[PDB]
């Protein structure tokens, strides 16, 4: 039994294919070390935070909120972080996300006992998982867009490091 | 006398064979010996390189090389785990 | 194997007074009989075969780049490197990367990506050396599906032979550089 993504390599033992986006991709064998539920919860958190970060980088190129342009000047992307650490935006967001992540710590503790699916916060206010096939399709789409947004945020921020422009300022010329 | 308590999941790892069982590696019990040996070589190289970068220590050391210098004592435990997994048929 | 017992495999003896080791088997593509120094006894056979194949494939890419870089240079390479080629180029790329030039980072990019590929393909070595179903050199990389049948066998032979041939060629193309400079086609003519 060889892995589908890497055909010359043996299939990982902790990868069943039951999870969304499972193509059997683990050449370094990380799933043998960690719990797979912990690893999937980490992957979902990294991917969702990266989805919000990618959308935020694009939107902060597109437009700015009222008054932000005087506080930050012309210091787009990660350059605002330091500035807004001098202001109170970053501390406020850190406090509220720390609250949410205390409750996420309780949720992870319940995941590690086998009584919670990884990344399952049961947050579906506008009901979209109304059918068990749309649920699988949305799970695959969430994990794929999370990985894509992880690498997209990496690209946007490191290209900003080289150029100082931004994701859409770079495409402007 | 009274029962001595242990944390949950505590097993008997006493061994008299050539190598210990893989359970003594804890979370690394399922890592193959080749992966352990490769990681030990890589950890030695990275730790030695980072250490040699920070041997003329200044008042502003690079944090990345400071973190990477800790892989040099990690590589010892890695090659011990490599020997254990190699003599455990893994 | 392709012409087994005639071109490769059983019976063939390359050096009659220095027989190859009897530990060296007879069903590896490229076995002609040639191990006069008995160097197959000093290492794992899977490691030796896959090392030979990897050295050969890298040498094949090195010869076909060594000729083409004499023939064709990509647009704008003249601005960074200029009139240098082969052993010089590597050096001055790093020198440019040492100078501060943010556009001469070619060898750092290739060392990054080739090292990542080697790191990710190390478990193929580890499973091959444990008697796994993967044979040395087999990464199952056949996009065009051309060696999908018996045609593979011939190809295997030619691969190792061309690999060995390429392995010699680079060495000439390097040491012939180190005495004179110039390049393979500048040295031929
Ligand atoms: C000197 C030598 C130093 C050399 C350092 C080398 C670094 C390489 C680390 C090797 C790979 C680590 C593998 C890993 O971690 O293994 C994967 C595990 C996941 O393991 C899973 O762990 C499960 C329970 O753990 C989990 O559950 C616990 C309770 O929830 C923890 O809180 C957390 O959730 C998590 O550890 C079970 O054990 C399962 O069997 C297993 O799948 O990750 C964990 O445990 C995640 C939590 C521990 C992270 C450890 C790395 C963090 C570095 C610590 C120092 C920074 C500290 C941060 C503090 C802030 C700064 C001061
Ligand atoms: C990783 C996520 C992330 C992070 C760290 C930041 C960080 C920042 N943003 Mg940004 N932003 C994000 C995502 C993110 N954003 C997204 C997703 C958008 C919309 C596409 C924006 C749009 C945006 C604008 C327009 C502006 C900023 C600005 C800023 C800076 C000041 C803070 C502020 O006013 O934010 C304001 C940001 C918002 C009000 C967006 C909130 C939208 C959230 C993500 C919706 C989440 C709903 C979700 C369903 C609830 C789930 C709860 C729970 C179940 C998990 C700060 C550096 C300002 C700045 O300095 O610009 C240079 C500014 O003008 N952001
Ligand atoms: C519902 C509870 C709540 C309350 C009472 C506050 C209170 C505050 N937030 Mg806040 N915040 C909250 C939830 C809340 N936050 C949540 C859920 C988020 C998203 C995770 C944020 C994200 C956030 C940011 C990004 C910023 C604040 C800021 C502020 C301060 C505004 C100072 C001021 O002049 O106010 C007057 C407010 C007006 C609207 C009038 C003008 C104040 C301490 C700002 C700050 O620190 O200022 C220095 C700031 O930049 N908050
Ligand atoms: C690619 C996007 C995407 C998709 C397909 C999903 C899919 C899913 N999520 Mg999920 N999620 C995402 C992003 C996504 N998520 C992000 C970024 C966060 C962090 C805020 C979360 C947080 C989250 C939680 C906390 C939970 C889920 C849950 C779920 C599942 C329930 C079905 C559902 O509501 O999804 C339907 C989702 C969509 C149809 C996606 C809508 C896409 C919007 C409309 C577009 C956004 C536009 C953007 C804001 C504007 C950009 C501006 C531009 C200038 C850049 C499902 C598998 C729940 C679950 O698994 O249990 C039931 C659950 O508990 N998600
Ligand atoms: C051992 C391999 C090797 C190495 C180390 C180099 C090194 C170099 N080449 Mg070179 N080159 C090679 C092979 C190689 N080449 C091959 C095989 C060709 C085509 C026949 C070329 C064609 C070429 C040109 C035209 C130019 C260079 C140039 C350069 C220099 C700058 C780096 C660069 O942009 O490369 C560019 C290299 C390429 C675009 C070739 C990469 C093609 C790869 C090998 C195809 C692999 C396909 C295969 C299916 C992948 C399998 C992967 C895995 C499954 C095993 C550098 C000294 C430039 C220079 O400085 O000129 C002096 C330049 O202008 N090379
Ligand atoms: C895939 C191979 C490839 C291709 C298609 C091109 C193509 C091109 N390069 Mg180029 N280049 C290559 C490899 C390649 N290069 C390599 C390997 C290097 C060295 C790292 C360079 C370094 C380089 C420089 C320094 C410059 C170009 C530039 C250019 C463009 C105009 C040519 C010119 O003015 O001179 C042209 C589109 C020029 C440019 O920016 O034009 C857009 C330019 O100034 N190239
Ligand atoms: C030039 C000689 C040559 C020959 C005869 C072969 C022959 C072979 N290779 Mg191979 N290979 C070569 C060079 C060569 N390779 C080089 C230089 C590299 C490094 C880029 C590789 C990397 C490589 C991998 C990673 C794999 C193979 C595999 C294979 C086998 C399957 C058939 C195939 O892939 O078509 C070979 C294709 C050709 C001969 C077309 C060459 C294109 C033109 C004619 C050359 C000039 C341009 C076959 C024995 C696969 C295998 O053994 O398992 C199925 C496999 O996984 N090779
Ligand atoms: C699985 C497999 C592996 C694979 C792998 C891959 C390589 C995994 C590597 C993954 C990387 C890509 C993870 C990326 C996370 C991105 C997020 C967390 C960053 C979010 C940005 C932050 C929140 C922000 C910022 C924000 C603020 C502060 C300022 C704003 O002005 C801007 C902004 C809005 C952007 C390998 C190959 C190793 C093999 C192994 O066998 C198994
Ligand atoms: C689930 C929950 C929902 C909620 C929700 C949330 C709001 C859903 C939204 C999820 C959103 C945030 C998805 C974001 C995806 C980012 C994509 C993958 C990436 C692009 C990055 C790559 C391509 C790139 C980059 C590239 C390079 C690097 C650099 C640049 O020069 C160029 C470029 C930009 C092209 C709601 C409330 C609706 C209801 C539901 O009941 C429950
Ligand atoms: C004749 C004969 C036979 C035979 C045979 C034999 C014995 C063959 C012998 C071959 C020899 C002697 C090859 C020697 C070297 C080749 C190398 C290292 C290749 C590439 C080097 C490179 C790229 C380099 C480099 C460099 C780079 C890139 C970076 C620089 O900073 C440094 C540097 C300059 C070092 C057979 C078997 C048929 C039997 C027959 O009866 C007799
Ligand atoms: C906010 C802030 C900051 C910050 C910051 C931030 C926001 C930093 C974010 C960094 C992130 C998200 C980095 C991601 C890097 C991803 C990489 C290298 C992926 C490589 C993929 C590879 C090699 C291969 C991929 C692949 C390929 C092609 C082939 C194989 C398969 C596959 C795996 C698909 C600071 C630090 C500047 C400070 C500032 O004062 C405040």
């Amino acid at each position: 039994a060889m892995s589908d993504s890497v055909p010359f390599l043996k299939q990982p033992e902790a990868l069943d294919g039951s999870m969304a986006g499972d193509v059997g991709f683990d050449p370094l064998g990380f799933s043998s070390i960690g719990d797979i539920n912990f690893l999937r919860e980490a992957e979902l958190k990294h991917g969702r935070i990266a989805m919000l970060a990618a959308a935020g980088s694009i939107a902060q190129d597109i437009f700015t909120f009222p008054g932000v342009s005087k506080v930050v000047g012309t210091a787009k992307m990660t350059g605002v972080h330091d500035i807004l650490v001098k202001q109170g935006a970053m501390g406020q967001l850190l406090l509220w996300l720390s609250f949410l992540e205390v409750f996420g710590t309780i949720a992870l503790l319940e995941t590690l006992d086998g009584k919670r699916a990884p990344g399952d916060f049961k947050f579906d206010p506008l009901n979209f998982s109304k059918n068990p096939e749309t649920f699988k399709r949305y799970q695959l789409a969430e994990i794929k867009n999370g990985r894509l947004a992880m690498m997209g945020v990496g690209g946007m921020v490191h290209g900003y490091f080289i150029t100082g422009k931004g994701p859409l300022e770079l495409l402007g010329n | 006398y009274s029962p001595v308590p242990s944390p949950e999941g505590t097993k008997e790892v006493y061994w008299e064979t050539k190598a210990p069982s893989s359970d003594v590696l804890g979370i690394g019990a399922g890592v193959s010996s080749g992966n352990f040996a490769a990681s030990s070589v890589v950890a030695l190289m990275i730790g030695g390189f980072c250490t040699g970068q920070v041997i003329p220590l200044t008042s502003d050391p690079n944090p990345l090389f400071l973190i990477g210098s800790f892989l040099l004592p990690y590589s010892w435990a890695l090659h011990v785990a490599a020997w254990i997994q190699k003599n455990n048929g893994k | 194997l392709y012409k087994d017992g005639v071109m490769q495999g059983k019976g063939l003896v390359a050096v009659p007074f220095a027989l190859a080791p009897d530990s060296l088997p007879a069903d590896i593509p490229g076995y002609v009989g040639f191990d006069p120094l008995g160097l197959s006894t000093l290492c794992n056979l899977d490691f030796l075969r896959e090392a030979e194949i990897k050295h050969g494939r890298v040498a094949m890419l090195a010869v076909t780049g060594s000729l083409v870089q004499d023939v064709f240079q990509f647009p704008g390479v003249d601005k960074v490197i200029g009139n240098a080629k082969m052993i010089g180029a590597h050096d001055k790329f790093i020198a440019g990367a040492h100078a501060g030039d943010t556009r001469s980072f070619a060898m750092h990019q290739i060392i990054f990506w080739v090292g990542l590929l080697e790191v990710l393909t190390m478990p193929a070595l580890f499973e091959t050396m444990n008697g796994g179903p993967r044979q040395p050199g087999d990464f199952k990389f056949d996009p065009l599906g051309l060696g999908k049948g018996d045609k593979l066998a011939r190809k295997q032979l030619t691969e190792i032979k061309n690999g060995r041939l390429a392995m010699i060629g680079v060495g000439g193309m390097v040491h012939h550089y180190l005495l004179t400079g110039k390049g393979p086609l500048q040295f031929l003519a």
